[PDB]
DNA sequence: CGTCCGATCTTCGGAAGAGATTCAGAG
DNA sequence: CTCTGAATCTCTTCCGACGCGCCGCGGGACG
RNA sequence: UCCGCGGCGCG
């Protein structure tokens, strides 16, 4: 009860298409196995080009990176087991496969800042 | 002569050899190694003799 | 014909993925390193200067980060195959050869 | 003594085992977000893997 | 080659260069909109690979 | 009507060549 | 003792006739 | 029509 760190975030490789599946697909195995409190939440860039015309109309959906995903997460081999079995995506991402590296958080306030700029003041 | 050129003397460590042989570069668990191992010969699910 | 622009540096297969390791023999050192920096999992050190690493110095990712907490001013470590092309513009052949 | 024969049956039952256990892989994906009594055992079942 | 139907008489070198193009863009578009160091990482990784 | 691409098949010689080991020797 | 070092063991890889004819196949899941 | 793979057969 003494280990109150900056509660990381870690990159996951999801499949094309299934990005929204595999959130829904971690938020499902966080509520079913109870550990609410060690796992967060999963941070996926969007954002929204409007055209009225030109084909696809009135919306648009683009992201930042399709192949990757940012899921908030403790260190702990149990979650790493837990990300591991969830059908449908990969995996982890970093210096070695059995423990990633962290992200620095200047590029995460950074990014944070560019989607609020881009994504304010809907339709 | 086997047993003289065996690197373990030990169930864990022999399970945790065999778990790092069969797939290269994966953590090293004792329930990890232990799963996979009944897994291999012992579930009905992938390993069946008829 | 034509060319695509290739935005970051890769390394020739076959220049690397050969029974005579062209590029290991080249920089004298094992090719099983290579493949390693090659495929973004250890870094390599390039002039890294007057400090506790060699030229050659292979690195793993704790070590690297390790290093650059105590010398970060002029030892410099490069990933890749970016790297690799960088490490071998910094090298020369008549030196080499004499020496060898 | 060691050599024996299949026919047209154990092929079936060996395809039909592959795809049932990736309709099966499936069916336990879809009802880990099993509900109250609100599905028709229809929906679940996909027979274009099979 | 035109095949009749929706569909051309296509080899794997024409897929082959649409997957490295497509590669090679997406990875313009990241480092160029500043993207994070991870990520990078494998995509340049992924492209080699490719 | 377009867009973009995750689980384990499983048992040859026959060399050729490269990489890893070893233990042995003058001492 | 010890480093060397020639020899030994082990791991990876490219290879397997040449013509012709016939037929069958040639995505597929998803926003 | 033109491309590739698999199977079979002939020499």
């Amino acid at each position: 009860m003494s280990e109150a760190p900056k509660k990381r975030w870690y990159v996951v490789q999801a499949f094309s298409g299934f990005e929204g599946r595999v959130a829904t697909s971690l938020r499902e195995h966080i509520k079913l196995h109870n550990m609410e409190d060690l796992f967060g939440e999963v941070m996926v860039p969007t954002e929204e080009v409007v055209e009225i015309r030109g084909g696809q109309r009135r919306k648009s959906e683009r992201k930042f990176f399709p192949g990757y995903v940012l899921v908030q997460m403790v260190m702990n081999d149990a979650s790493w087991h837990l990300v591991r079995s969830v059908p449908r995506v990969m995996g982890f991402i970093g210096g070695t496969s059995d423990r990633p590296a962290p992200i620095s958080d200047k590029e995460v306030d950074a990014i944070m800042n560019r989607l609020q700029q881009v994504g304010d003041k809907p339709r | 002569e086997t047993l003289r050129v065996d690197p373990t003397n030990d169930r864990l460590s022999a399970l945790v050899e065999i778990y790092r042989m069969m797939r290269p570069g994966e953590p090293p668990t004792r329930e990890a190694a232990e799963s996979l191992f009944e897994n291999l010969f012992f579930s009905e699910d992938r390993y069946d003799l008829s | 014909m034509g060319h695509i622009e290739l935005a970051s540096p890769t390394a020739h297969i076959w220049f690397l993925k050969s029974l005579p390791s062209r590029i290991g023999l080249l920089l004298d050192m094992p090719l099983r390193d290579i493949e390693r920096v090659l495929y973004f999992e250890s870094y390599v050190v390039i002039e890294g200067g007057m400090t506790n690493l060699e030229r050659q110095q292979i690195l793993t990712e704790e070590q690297y980060l390790d290093a650059l907490e105590e010398f970060g001013d002029e030892f410099d470590a490069k990933m890749g195959a970016e790297a690799i092309q960088a490490l071998l513009k910094s090298m020369d052949l008549e030196q080499e050869c004499e020496q060898l | 003594g060691n050599r024996r024969i299949r026919s047209v049956g154990e092929m079936a039952e060996n395809q039909f085992r592959v795809g049932l256990v990736r309709v099966e892989r499936a069916v336990k994906e879809r009802l880990s977000l099993g509900d109250l009594d609100t599905l028709m055992p229809q929906d679940m079942i996909n027979a274009k893997p099979i | 080659v035109p095949l009749d139907g929706g569909r051309f008489a296509t080899s794997d070198l024409n897929d082959l260069y649409r997957r490295v193009i497509n590669r090679n863009n997406r990875l313009k578009r990241l480092l160029d909109l500043a993207a994070p160091d991870i990520i990078v990482r494998n995509e340049k990784r992924m492209l080699q690979e490719a």
